[PDB]
C-alpha cells in the first residue's frame, strides 16, 4: 500500500491557511525519496528527523497538512515562530518532529485582477494553540460597543483575502505548503 | 529595509489646480502602500491604504495609483485645506517605512516684504550679549536673501534665520534674522544694517540704525 | 468619540528612563494592534514598536533591548517603557491604532520626549522696541527645553502676530522671536505686553514693549 | 476594484429557459452573499433571489419560486440564475448585487453594496432584426441619426467614435406598431462649423451584430 | 410581506433647497440589536441603483454628508440638505429584515429649475429612407423646462393625429432640462403629395407658439 502522498501534493485545490486541511496517514508504506529529489521544493526543512533517512524510519501515524500562504510567511511555518500566520492561522509546536516543504504556486493560484479565494485570519484576541485551528466567522469587536452581528466600524470581519496578483515580487506570490508530522 | 523616495520634495500650486505626488520604492512592495496627510503641529491623517482605497471620510478628489515600486497620489481639485505634507508608507516587508514627505504649498502672487530692524535692548546688553533682529513681514515667494552690513562691511557666519509656515489668511511667509555678537564686538561698530533681496523688490531694501544714537 | 491621548513626555537625562502612556477612549487596546511611531523635529516618520491583538510584540532595530511595549487592560492603556535614552531618541511620540500591522488609521496628538544633558532653564525675554504701520516684538532667548508659548496682551491681540520656530544656537539653548504688527498711531497710547510661558521650567514672564 | 459582469440574456421565446451569469472580480467573492434584483422596463426594482456564501442557503421571491434557480460557483467566482418557464412578466433588466455586510445579522437578502451594470432579458415571440440608420440633415445647428426598425433592445449610439459627447441626446426607443423599436440621436453644434467639421454617428446593435457608420451632412 | 409606502411619488425641489422623502413600513423594522433595517437606494437615469443609506442612518461609502437618514420603527425619512443637479433620479427605500425583500414604489426627485423654452428643429426624411418606401419627419424640442409641452404637426396646414410618435429624455444631470423628439411617419406616396411640413410647439417658456417648417 502506497501512502496517499500523491493526493496531498498533487491535489487540485489547496485550502486557505485559516482552514488548513489535514490528512491522517495510516497503515501503508511511503516513499520519501520522491520528495527530496524534486527540483520544485524551494523549502525543505526537517525537525527531529533527517530528510534522506526518512525511508528507514517507522512511526505509528503521519499527518499531512496543506494550505497556501505568501512566500514571506513560510518563515513562520517552523517551531518557535510568531506573526500573523503562526499566531492566528497555523501554529507548530516547539517540540515539532516532522518536515515542512513549500513551492512557488504562482502558476496555479494567482491570476490577473487578483485571486481572492485564499484567505487568512487577521483578527484574533488570543494566540492559537499548536495544531488548534478555528473556522469561525463572528465579526471581531475592536471597540467597547458590541457589534451585534453587523460588520462596521470597530466591527471587522476576521478574515482577509490575499488577493494573489501575478506581477508581484517573489515574496508576495502564493506558496503551497505541506507539513508532515511524525508521531 | 524598503527605502521610500518621494518627489517632488516641495510643490507650489494654486487652489483649484491638480496635484500629482510620487513615491518610488527601493524594491517591490506590491499594492501594500498607504498615504498620509500631516498639517503643522498636529498628527498625521490616513488618506488611502492598499495603494488605491480611500479611508473613511476621505473626499473623492484624493485618489491613489501604482503597484510594485511606482505609486502616485493625486488630488483632483485642490481645496484650501488640502495644503500640507504628504507621506507614503509601505507595509510589504521588513520594518514599515515612510517616505520623507512632500510639502504642497499654495502659490499666490508675488508679495514684497516690509523690513524692520531692531536694536538690542539695554537689558540684554547688560547680560553681555547683543542680538540684532531683522524682520521681513508677509512676503511671497519664500526665497529671500538677508545680508547683514556692519559699518557697511558685509557679515557672514554670525547670524541665524527662521521662517514661518504659510499664513492661512494671505498665504505669505515671514522671516526673522538674528545677528549675534558679544557686547564688546557689538559696541565697537557704528552702523548696523540689513539688506533684503526679494522678487517683489525692484532693488534691494536696506534698513539700518546708528548704535551711538 | 474615538480617541488616543498620550502622556508622560518631558525632559530626561541621557541614559535615563521614561514611561510613555496612551489612554484609549472607545476602543480596546487589548483587542487591537497598537503601535508607537515617532517624529524628530523637522523630520520624517519612523515606526518604533507594535503589539499584536494576541500578544506578540516587535520593535525597530534602533530600540530593541531598550524599549518595551505593553498594555494595562484594566485601564485600557497602551504603554512604552524607554530605558537607555539617547539624543537620537528626542522626538514626538505617537500612539496609533494599527490596522492589522499594516497602516495606522487613528493617531493621538503625540507627546514630546526631549533627551538632553542640558538643564531646565527658563528664558530671558527682551523687548524688540517699535521704531502708518509698526512692528514690535519679544526676543525669547536661552531657554530649555521647548515648548515655549508667546501671547500678546493676554491673547486680546492675535491679529498680525507671528511667532517663529525656535532655533538651537551653538550654546545648546533655544531662542525664538515673536512679533506683532500694529498701527503707528497707537504706539504712545496703547500698551503692548508679550506673555511668555515656559512650562518645562515652570516659568512665566510679562514685559512691556515700548518705543 | 470590485466589479460584477452580467452575461447571458437576450430574446427568449415564452415558456422557454435562460441562464444568467455574473462574473465577480476584485474582492473576496467567496465570503459575501449575492443577490439578483430585477427591473421591468418603466417600473421599479423587484428582489428575486439571494444566496449565502458557498451556497447552502438560497431565497426566492414569490413570483419565481419553482421556476428560478440561484447558484454559485466559488471555484471561478461566478453567480448563476437558472430561469425556467419564462414569461412576459419576466422581461426585465437583471442585475446581481453584492451584499454589503458579512455578519450574522447582516442577512443574505439585505443591504446591497455594489451592483452590476445589468443584463436585459426579453421574453417574446418576435424575431431579431438589425436597424436601419438614416441621417437627420441640418448660429447653432442640430443634426442627428434616426435608428429605425430593430428588435430587440438595446442600441448604442456614439458620435465621432466617442470624441463628441457634449450636446448629445439619444432618446429612449419607442415601440412602433410593427413590433419593432425606433429611436433617434441628436447633437447640437455651432452652425459656423457645418462647413468644415464632420459628424459621423456610430450605431451598434449587438443583439444582431449590426454596426453602422453614417456620416451626417447638410443636404 | 412588509409593505413600504413612499411619499411623495414625485418631489419638485429648487436647486439649493432641502428635500425630504418619507417611507412608512407595515411592520417595525427595529431589530433586536437596536438597528433599524431600512435601506435607501438611488438610481440615476441610465445607471444601475446605488446604496445611499443602510441600517436607517448610515451613509454608504462615498455618499456625501448632505445625504441623511433618520427615523425609527415604522416612520423613516431621507433628507438631502442641499439638493443639486446631480441628485436627479429615483429614490427607493427598502426593508432588509425579512425574506420577501420589498422596495418602496420609488420617488422621482425633480429639480424645479427655471423656465427654459425649447430650441425647435425639424428634419425632413432622408433620401435613403424614401427609397425603401416610407418617410419619417422628426421634430426636436431641445433643452426645455418644465417637461410639459404640446407638439403639433401640420401637413399643408392640416392638423395631424394618430401618425405621430414621441419620446422624452430624462432630466439632464448638469442643467436639469428635458429634450423631446416627435416623429411623424407617412408613406412615401403620401409624403410626396404635400409640400410644406410644419411642427408647432407651445411651451410655458415662450410667449407665442413657435413653428418650424420646410418645403419638400
Amino acid at each position: 500500500n502506497l501512502c496517499p502522498f500523491g493526493e496531498v501534493f498533487n491535489a487540485t485545490r489547496f485550502a486557505s491557511v485559516y482552514a488548513w486541511n489535514r490528512k491522517r496517514i495510516s497503515n501503508c508504506v511511503a516513499d520519501y525519496s520522491v520528495l527530496y529529489n524534486s527540483a520544485s521544493f524551494s523549502t525543505f526543512k526537517c525537525y527531529g528527523v533527517s530528510p534522506t533517512k526518512l525511508n528507514d524510519l517507522c512511526f505509528t501515524n503521519v499527518y499531512a497538512d496543506s494550505f497556501v500562504i505568501r512566500g514571506d510567511e513560510v518563515r513562520q511555518i517552523a517551531p518557535g515562530q510568531t506573526g500573523k500566520i503562526a499566531d492566528y492561522n497555523y501554529k507548530l509546536p516547539d517540540d515539532f518532529t516532522g518536515c515542512v516543504i513549500a513551492w512557488n504556486s504562482n502558476n496555479l493560484d494567482s491570476k490577473v485582477g487578483g485571486n481572492y479565494n485564499y484567505l487568512y485570519r487577521l483578527f484574533r484576541k488570543s494566540n492559537l494553540k499548536p495544531f488548534e485551528r478555528d473556522i469561525s466567522t463572528e465579526i471581531y469587536q475592536a471597540g467597547s460597543t458590541p457589534c451585534n452581528g453587523v460588520e462596521g466600524f470597530n466591527c471587522y470581519f476576521p478574515l482577509q483575502s490575499y488577493g494573489f496578483q501575478p506581477t508581484n515580487g517573489v515574496g508576495y506570490q502564493p506558496y503551497r505548503v505541506v507539513v508532515l508530522s511524525f508521531e | 529595509e524598503i527605502v521610500l523616495t518621494q518627489s517632488p520634495g516641495t510643490l507650489s500650486l494654486s487652489p483649484g489646480e491638480r496635484a500629482t505626488l510620487s513615491c518610488r520604492a527601493s524594491q517591490g512592495v506590491s499594492s501594500f502602500l498607504a498615504w498620509y496627510q500631516q498639517k503643522p503641529g498636529q498628527a498625521p491623517r490616513l488618506l488611502i491604504h492598499g495603494a488605491s482605497s480611500r479611508a473613511t471620510g476621505i473626499p473623492d478628489r484624493f485618489s491613489g495609483s501604482g503597484s510594485g515600486t511606482d505609486f502616485t497620489l493625486t488630488i483632483t481639485r485642490l481645496e484650501p485645506e488640502d495644503f500640507a505634507v504628504y507621506y507614503c508608507q509601505q507595509y510589504g516587508s521588513s520594518p514599515r517605512t515612510f517616505g520623507q514627505g512632500t510639502k504642497v504649498e499654495i502659490k499666490r502672487t508675488v508679495a514684497a516684504p516690509s523690513v524692520f530692524i531692531f536694536p538690542p535692548s539695554d537689558e540684554q546688553l547688560k547680560s553681555g550679549t547683543a542680538s540684532v533682529v531683522c524682520l521681513l513681514n508677509n512676503f511671497y515667494p519664500r526665497e529671500a536673501k538677508v545680508q547683514w552690513k556692519v559699518d557697511n562691511a558685509l557679515q557672514s557666519g554670525n547670524s541665524q534665520e527662521s521662517v514661518t509656515e504659510q499664513d492661512s489668511k494671505d498665504s505669505t511667509y515671514s522671516l526673522s534674522s538674528t545677528l549675534t555678537l558679544s557686547k564688546a564686538d557689538y559696541e565697537k561698530h557704528k552702523v548696523y544694517a540689513c539688506e533684503v533681496t526679494h522678487q517683489g523688490l525692484s532693488s534691494p531694501v536696506t534698513k539700518s540704525f546708528n548704535r551711538g544714537e | 468619540e474615538v480617541q488616543l491621548v498620550e502622556s508622560g513626555g518631558g525632559l530626561i537625562q541621557p541614559g535615563g528612563s521614561l514611561r510613555l502612556s496612551c489612554a484609549a477612549s472607545e476602543f480596546i487596546v487589548s483587542r487591537n494592534y497598537m503601535s508607537w511611531v515617532r517624529q524628530a523635529p523637522g523630520k520624517g516618520l519612523e515606526w518604533v514598536s507594535v503589539i499584536y491583538s494576541g500578544g506578540s510584540t516587535y520593535y525597530a532595530d534602533s530600540v530593541k533591548g531598550r524599549f518595551t511595549i505593553s498594555r494595562d487592560n484594566s485601564k485600557n492603556t497602551l504603554n512604552l517603557q524607554m530605558n537607555s535614552l539617547r539624543a537620537e531618541d528626542t522626538a514626538v511620540y505617537y500612539c496609533a491604532r494599527d490596522y492589522g500591522d499594516y497602516y495606522f488609521d487613528y493617531w493621538g496628538q503625540g507627546t514630546l520626549v526631549t533627551v538632553s544633558s542640558a538643564s531646565t532653564k527658563g528664558p530671558s525675554v527682551f523687548p524688540l522696541a517699535p521704531s502708518g504701520t509698526a512692528a514690535l516684538g519679544c526676543l525669547v532667548k536661552d531657554y530649555f527645553p521647548e515648548p515655549v508659548t508667546v501671547s500678546w496682551n493676554s491673547g486680546a491681540l492675535t491679529s498680525g502676530v507671528h511667532t517663529f520656530p525656535a532655533v538651537l544656537q551653538s550654546s545648546g539653548l533655544y531662542s525664538l522671536s515673536s512679533v506683532v504688527t500694529v498701527p503707528s498711531s497707537s504706539l504712545g497710547t496703547q500698551t503692548y505686553i508679550c506673555n511668555v510661558n515656559h512650562k518645562p521650567s515652570n516659568t512665566k514672564v510679562d514685559k512691556k514693549v515700548e518705543p
